[PDB]
């Protein structure tokens, strides 16, 4: 068993999982699509930068 | 008589920082300056004699 902590635990527990060799065999999929595209701008009313 | 004296002051950097709708404030515009460019026109009046 790989024992991961859950460092924020509202009561207490242990969740026994499964993760196969493949990324196909999981039980939940976290699929990233785009990543943290930074955006910038300045509101010309007050000129002060927002991001 | 020194009763009513005459001054010029700055702008509190708390006010100036948020000016014209920053950080939720409103109704407080910046002050602006334009220009104008209006024209004048003259006419040539005549004059004359005889003998």
């Amino acid at each position: 068993y790989r024992v991961y902590i859950d460092q924020y635990a509202k009561q207490d527990y242990f969740t026994v999982g499964y993760k196969g060799p493949n990324e196909m065999d999981a039980g939940i999929y976290y699929a990233p699509y785009v990543a943290l595209t930074p955006l910038r701008g300045s509101d010309p009313k007050n000129f002060q930068p927002v991001m | 008589a020194g009763a009513l004296v005459e001054i010029a002051e700055g702008m509190a950097t708390s006010i100036a920082e948020l000016q014209e709708g920053f950080n939720g404030s409103t109704d407080n515009p910046w002050n602006e300056m334009g220009f104008r460019i209006d024209k004048q026109v003259i006419e040539a009046k005549s004059r004359q004699l005889k003998a």
